[PDB]
C-alpha cells in the first residue's frame, strides 16, 4: 500500500485550503484515515479521527475549531479544511491508516501573514588567524528552504550546513560554513551557490580574507 | 488450521489405535490429564474428538484445563473437567521458514472470553468499550486477530509447533469405539480356557464340520449349551468339547 | 488527558537498554485495558506505531523493542538498541476524547565524553554595508547535548536578539554540531568593538571564551 | 420446501399380515431344533395399514407422519425405485436415504420440511433432494456407500419385496433386512420368511415418529409446476407395529428360520 499527499501550501492567516490524501491501495473501509500534527518541534498531538464507512469523525475538544473532516470516499481522499486560521497554526499535517502504521508524506502548512521574498547571501570571511574557518549567511527568503552549495558541491569536507531559523522579520535565515587549514586561504578558491526556487534566485558568492 | 479457526474431526464409529502415538519420540511434549495413558486403549468412548493448532512454544502450559492464558481463554478453552488429554509436537523446522514465516494467526482481541470448546472466526473488530469504530480500525478499534511471527531463534517459548488434543465426551451415547485390545493366538486340541469375542469358558476347542450362516457368530447346543463359536480373527466355526472330568 | 513523559533525553549504547517513562494525568484502564500508544520517528521519516495497546506490538516491528505498565505509568525497555533505535518515541492516550502525544525522547548514541571545540566569525565589511551584522558563535563536534553559549558586546550581556540552530548527532562521530548567530544592524553592531561568545559544556571544566575585535 | 398438492384422499385400509414379519433374535446358530424366545415380534395375522402411490385421475401419495409404536414392521412392495428411504425420530432425527448414488444414514438434529421427498427428473435420471432443510450436529453417523439405483418407470404388476424390522433397542437402531421375488397384484403374499438382521447403527435418540420417504417423477410428457411432474410410479407399502410375544421358532439344518408360531393366538398355537 502506497500513500500519496498533497501538498506544499503556502496559506495566508484566515484562509483555509483543504489538503488531499490520494489513498490508493488502501482498503478504505475498516482504517480510519486519522490525522495528526507535527510541528517544527517535537509536540505531537492528534488532529481528528473519521470513518471511511461511517461517516461520523471524532475530533479533539481542545481545538475543535472549524476543521472538516470529511470521508471522500469517492475519491478515497481525507480532507483537511481547518477552516480560521493564525501565524501560530503553522507546520505539518500527517494523514495515516488507523492508529498509523503507515504514515502520509505530509504537507507543510506555513501560515505567515508575510509571502514570498528572495535570499540574500552574505560572506562570512575567514579567521584572522591552525584552522581557520569561512562561510556564507543565507537571509532574509520564503520559503523554506535554499539549497546551498560549495564550490557547486566541490567542496564537501569539513563543510556544515546548519538548518534554517525563522526571525521576526517573517523569513528564514541559515548558515554554510567551512573549516580548513591556513594554507588555503592564500590561494584555494571557495564560492557559495545559493538556490532558492520559489523565488527563482540563484546566488554565488566568492569568500575569501 | 490456525490456532483461532482450530479445526475440529470426529473420529468415532472407527477404531483407533492409541498406542502409536505413545511410541512417537517427535510427539515428545506429551502433558496430558484424566485417562491413564497406559488406558486408552484399554476404554472406549462414545466420541472421539480431535482439534488441532500451531502455537509458540510458551504456550504449551498456557493451554491446559487448569491453566489459562489469554490466548488460551479466548481461542481454544479446554473443558475444567478435560475427561479427553492434549498432545503436543515439536515441529519447528516444517512450520518456520528462514527468518521466520507469516502463514499463521492467532485472536486475542475479544471482551468476553470464549466457553470451554467455542470457535469464534468473526472478524468484526472489537471498539475497545464506550467508543464506536463502527467497523473502522483506530487507536481504540483494532483487529481482532495479529499476525503470528514464528522462528526457533526467536526468544522464550516463541518456537513454532503442532498441538493435536483429543477429547473422548463418552457420556451421552454408547460407546462405540474402543482400544485395540486382547490379540491371542490360537492352539486347537487342548484344554483350555478360552475368550472368543467374549465368549467365556473352558474346553477343547475343535475343528469343526458343520458351518453357521454368515449372519451368525456363535452357536449353542440343545438345552442353551455353547457348541461352536467361529473364530473372529480367521472366518472358520471351530467346535467345542469341554476336557474330561470323569470320576476315577 | 495530559501524558507528560520523564527522561526526555537518555543515551543508548549498541544494545544496551533503556528506560523512557510516561505518567498520564489519571488512569487509562478505562474498559478494563490500558490505551496508551507508543510512536517512534526518525528524523523527517514517516512515524510507525510500536504497540496495538498497553502490551501488544504492531505487525513488522521487531521483536526487541517492548514494554508496559498500568493506570498512569507506563514505560519501555529494548535490549537489544541498535543503530535504527535512534529516534523521537512518543506516547498517547485513547480513553478521553483529547488524545494527545507527548514531549521529546531523544535517544543518542553513547560515548565518551567529547569537549567542544568553539569558533566565532565575525561579521565581514561586506556585509556590514548591507545594513546587518552577523556573528556565529559555532561548537565543532561534542557528544552531550547540554551546552549554554553568551555574548559579551564589551562585556555587556545579550538577550532578546540571538537564533540558535541545533544538528542532530551523526552515526558515526556521535558528537553534536551547533551554532548561534547574533544579529545586530550596520551601526549597532559598528558601534561597540568586542564581540566574543563564552561556551559552557560539562565536557569543559572551565568555559572557554572566543573573541575578536573590529579590525 | 416443495408441497406437492395433487393428493386424492382415499383413506388406506387394512391388510392381513398372515404369517409375515419374524427376524432372528440374535446371531446364536441352532439346528433342527425348536427355541421358544420372548421378544418384539408381529403377531400373526394382524392388520397392516395399506399405504399406495399411484396416479392413475386418482393421483395420491402416502407419507404421514407415523409414531413408531415400540418397533415398526415395514414392507415396501415396488416394481421400480420408488420408495426411497425412512425417516425416524422424536420431533423430525434419523435419515436412513437411498439416495440412488449411496445410502446416506446421516443422524443428526435437522429439522426437515414437510411432505418429504426427492423426485427424480426424466431426460430417467434424478432430479433432487428437497428434504435435509437443516444440517445441526450430524454427530452419530454419516456412513454411505457408492451404488447405483436405476431410477425408471417399469410397467408390470411388481416383483419386490423389502421387507424391513426396525427397531431401538439398548440404543442401538436395529434394522433387519430381506428381500423377495413375489409377482402377485398388489396384495401382501403369504409364505415365512424370516428377516435376517441387517445393522445394528449404534445412535443415542430414541426413536417416537416414524414416516416413510419417497420419490416424485418429473417427465416430460407431463411437466410443469410443482403439482404438475407427478407421474406417480404404481407401488405400495405396508406399516405394522411390533408388540412384546413369545414365538416357537423351527430351525432347518443349515441354521435358517423356516416356521414360527404364535404361542398366544389360537388355542392350539398355545
Ligand atoms: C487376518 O489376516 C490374514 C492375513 O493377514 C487374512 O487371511 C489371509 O487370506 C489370504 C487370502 O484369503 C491367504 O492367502 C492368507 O494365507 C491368509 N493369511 C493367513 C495368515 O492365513 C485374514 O483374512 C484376516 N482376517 C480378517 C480380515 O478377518
Ligand atoms: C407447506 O405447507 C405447510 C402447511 O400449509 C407450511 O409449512 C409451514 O412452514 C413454516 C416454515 O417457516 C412453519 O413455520 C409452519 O409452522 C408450517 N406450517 C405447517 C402447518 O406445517 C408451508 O406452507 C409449506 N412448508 C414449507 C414451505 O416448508
Ligand atoms: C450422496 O450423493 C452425493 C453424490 O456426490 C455424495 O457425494 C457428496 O457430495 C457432496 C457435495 O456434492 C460432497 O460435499 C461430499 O463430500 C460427497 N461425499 C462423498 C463421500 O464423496 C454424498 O455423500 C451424498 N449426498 C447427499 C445429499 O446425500
Ligand atoms: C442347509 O444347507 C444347504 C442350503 O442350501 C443345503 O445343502 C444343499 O443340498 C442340495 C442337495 O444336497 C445341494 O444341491 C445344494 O447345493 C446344497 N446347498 C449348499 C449351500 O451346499 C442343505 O440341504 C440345507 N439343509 C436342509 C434343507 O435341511
Ligand atoms: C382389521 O382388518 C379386518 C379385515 O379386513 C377388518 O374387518 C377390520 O375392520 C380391521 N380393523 C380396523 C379397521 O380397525
Ligand atoms: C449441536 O448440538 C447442540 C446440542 O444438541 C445444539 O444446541 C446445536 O444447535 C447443534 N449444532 C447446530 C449447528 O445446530
Ligand atoms: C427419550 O429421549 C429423551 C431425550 O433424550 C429423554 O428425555 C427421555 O427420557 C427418553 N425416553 C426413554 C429413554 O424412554
Amino acid at each position: 500500500v502506497q500513500l500519496q499527499q498533497s501538498g506544499p501550501e503556502l496559506v495566508k492567516p484566515g484562509a483555509s485550503v483543504k489538503i488531499s490524501c490520494k489513498a490508493s491501495g488502501y482498503s478504505f473501509t475498516g482504517y480510519s484515515m486519522n490525522w495528526m500534527k507535527q510541528s517544527p518541534e517535537k509536540s505531537l498531538e492528534w488532529i481528528g479521527e473519521i470513518n471511511p464507512s461511517t461517516g461520523g469523525t471524532t475530533d479533539n475538544q481542545k481545538f475543535k475549531a472549524k476543521a472538516t473532516l470529511t470521508v471522500d470516499k469517492s475519491s478515497s481522499t481525507a480532507y483537511m479544511q481547518l477552516k480560521s486560521l493564525t501565524s501560530e497554526d503553522s507546520a505539518v499535517y500527517y494523514c495515516a491508516r488507523s492508529r498509523g502504521d503507515y504514515w502520509g508524506q505530509g504537507t507543510s502548512v506555513t501560515v505567515s501573514k508575510a509571502s514570498t521574498k528572495g535570499p540574500s547571501v552574505f560572506p562570512l570571511a575567514p579567521s584572522s588567524k591552525g584552522t581557520a574557518a569561512l562561510g556564507c549567511l543565507v537571509k532574509d527568503y520564503f520559503p523554506e528552504p535554499v539549497t546551498v552549495s560549495w564550490n557547486s558541491g566541490a567542496l564537501t569536507s569539513g563543510v556544515h550546513t546548519f538548518p534554517a531559523v525563522l526571525q521576526s522579520s517573517g523569513l528564514y535565515s541559515l548558515s554554510s560554513v567551512v573549516t580548513v587549514p591556513s594554507s588555503s586561504l592564500g590561494t584555494q578558491t571557495y564560492i557559495c551557490n545559493v538556490n532558492h526556487k520559489p523565488s527563482n534566485t540563484k546566488v554565488d558568492k566568492k569568500v575569501e580574507p | 488450521a490456525s490456532v483461532y479457526a482450530w479445526n475440529r474431526k470426529r473420529i468415532s464409529n472407527c477404531v483407533a489405535d492409541y498406542s502409536v502415538l505413545y511410541n512417537s519420540a517427535s510427539f515428545s511434549t506429551f502433558k496430558c490429564y484424566g485417562v491413564s495413558p497406559t488406558k486408552l486403549n484399554d476404554l472406549c468412548f462414545t466420541n472421539v474428538y480431535a482439534d488441532s493448532f500451531v502455537i509458540r512454544g510458551d504456550e504449551v502450559r498456557q493451554i491446559a484445563p487448569g491453566q489459562t492464558g489469554k490466548i488460551a481463554d479466548y481461542n481454544y478453552k479446554l473443558p475444567d473437567d478435560f475427561t479427553g488429554c492434549v498432545i503436543a509436537w515439536n515441529s519447528n523446522n516444517l512450520d518456520s521458514k528462514v527468518g521466520g514465516n507469516y502463514n499463521y494467526l492467532y485472536r486475542l482481541f475479544r471482551k468476553s472470553n470464549l466457553k470451554p470448546f467455542e470457535r469464534d472466526i468473526s472478524t468484526e473488530i472489537y471498539q475497545a468499550g464506550s467508543t464506536p469504530c463502527n467497523g473502522v480500525e483506530g487507536f481504540n478499534c483494532y483487529f481482532p486477530l495479529q499476525s503470528y511471527g514464528f522462528q526457533p531463534t526467536n526468544g522464550v517459548g516463541y518456537q513454532p509447533y503442532r498441538v493435536v488434543v483429543l477429547s473422548f465426551e463418552l457420556l451421552h451415547a454408547p460407546a462405540t469405539v474402543c482400544g485395540p485390545k486382547k490379540s491371542t493366538n490360537l492352539v486347537k486340541n487342548k484344554c483350555v480356557n478360552f475368550n472368543f469375542n467374549g465368549l467365556t469358558g473352558t474346553g477343547v476347542l475343535t475343528e469343526s464340520n458343520k458351518k453357521f450362516l454368515p449372519f451368525q457368530q456363535f452357536g449353542r447346543d440343545i438345552a442353551d449349551t455353547t457348541d461352536a463359536v467361529r473364530d473372529p480373527q480367521t472366518l472358520e466355526i471351530l467346535d467345542i468339547t469341554p476336557c474330561s472330568f470323569g470320576g476315577v | 488527558i495530559v501524558l507528560t513523559q520523564s527522561p526526555a533525553s537518555l543515551a543508548v549504547s549498541l544494545g544496551q537498554r533503556a528506560t523512557i517513562s510516561c505518567r498520564a494525568s489519571e488512569s487509562v484502564e478505562y474498559y478494563g485495558t490500558s490505551l496508551m500508544q507508543w510512536y517512534q520517528q526518525k528524523p523527517g521519516q514517516p512515524p510507525k506505531v510500536l504497540i496495538y495497546a498497553a502490551s501488544n506490538v504492531e505487525s513488522g516491528v521487531p521483536a526487541r523493542f517492548s514494554g508496559s505498565g498500568s493506570g498512569t505509568d507506563f514505560s519501555l525497555n529494548i535490549h537489544p538498541v541498535e543503530e535504527d533505535d535512534i529516534a523521537m518515541y512518543f506516547c498517547q492516550q485513547s480513553r478521553k476524547v483529547p488524545w494527545t502525544f507527548g514531549g521529546g525522547t531523544k535517544l543518542e548514541i553513547k560515548r565518551t565524553v567529547a569537549a567542544p571545540s568553539v569558533f566565532i566569525f565575525p561579521p565581514s565589511d561586506e556585509q556590514l554595508k548591507s545594513g546587518t551584522a552577523s556573528v556565529v558563535c559555532l561548537l565543532n563536534n561534542f557528544y552531550p547535548r547540554e551546552a549554554k553559549v553568551q555574548w559579551k558586546v564589551d562585556n555587556a550581556l545579550q538577550s532578546g536578539n540571538s537564533q540558535e540552530s541545533v544538528t542532530e548527532q551523526d552515526s558515526k562521530d556521535s558528537t553534536y554540531s551547533l551554532s548561534s548567530t547574533l544579529t545586530l544592524s550596520k551601526a549597532d553592531y559598528e558601534k561597540h568593538k568586542v564581540y566574543a561568545c563564552e561556551v559552557t559544556h560539562q565536557g569543559l571544566s572551565s568555559p572557554v571564551t572566543k573573541s575578536f575585535n573590529r579590525g | 420446501c416443495v408441497n406437492l398438492t395433487t393428493r386424492t384422499q382415499l383413506p388406506p385400509a387394512y391388510t392381513n399380515s398372515f404369517t409375515r414379519g419374524v427376524y432372528y433374535p440374535d446371531k446364536v446358530f441352532r439346528s433342527s431344533v425348536l427355541h421358544s424366545t420372548q421378544d418384539l415380534f408381529l403377531p400373526f395375522f394382524s392388520n397392516v395399514t395399506w399405504f399406495h402411490a399411484i396416479h392413475v385421475g386418482t393421483k395420491r401419495f402416502d407419507n404421514p407422519v407415523l409414531p413408531f409404536n415400540d418397533g415398526v414392521y415395514f414392507a415396501s412392495t415396488e416394481k421400480s425405485n420408488i420408495i426411497r428411504g425412512w425417516i425416524f425420530g422424536t420431533t423430525l432425527s434419523l435419515l436412513i436415504v437411498n439416495n440412488a448414488t449411496n445410502v446416506v444414514i446421516k443422524v443428526c438434529e435437522f429439522q426437515f420440511c414437510n411432505d418429504p421427498f426427492l423426485g427424480v427428473y426424466y431426460h430417467w435420471m434424478e432430479s433432487e433432494f428437497r428434504v435435509y432443510s437443516s444440517a445441526n450436529n450430524c454427530t452419530f453417523e454419516y456412513v454411505s456407500q457408492p451404488f447405483l439405483m436405476d431410477l425408471e418407470g417399469k410397467q408390470g404388476n411388481f416383483k419386490n419385496l423389502r421387507e424391513f424390522v426396525f427397531k431401538n433397542i439398548d440404543g442401538y437402531f436395529k434394522i433387519y433386512s430381506k428381500h423377495t421375488p413375489i409377482n402377485l397384484v398388489r396384495d401382501l403374499p403369504q409364505g415365512f420368511s424370516a428377516l435376517e438382521p441387517l445393522v445394528d447403527l449404534p445412535i443415542g435418540i430414541n426413536i417416537t415418529r416414524f414416516q416413510t420417504l419417497l420419490a416424485l417423477h418429473r417427465s416430460y410428457l407431463t411437466p410443469g409446476d410443482s403439482s404438475s411432474g407427478w407421474t406417480a410410479g404404481a407401488a405400495a407399502y405396508y406399516v405394522g407395529y411390533l408388540q412384546p410375544r413369545t414365538f416357537l421358532l423351527k430351525y432347518n439344518e443349515n441354521g435358517t428360520i423356516t416356521d414360527a408360531v404364535d404361542c398366544a393366538l389360537d388355542p392350539l398355537s398355545e
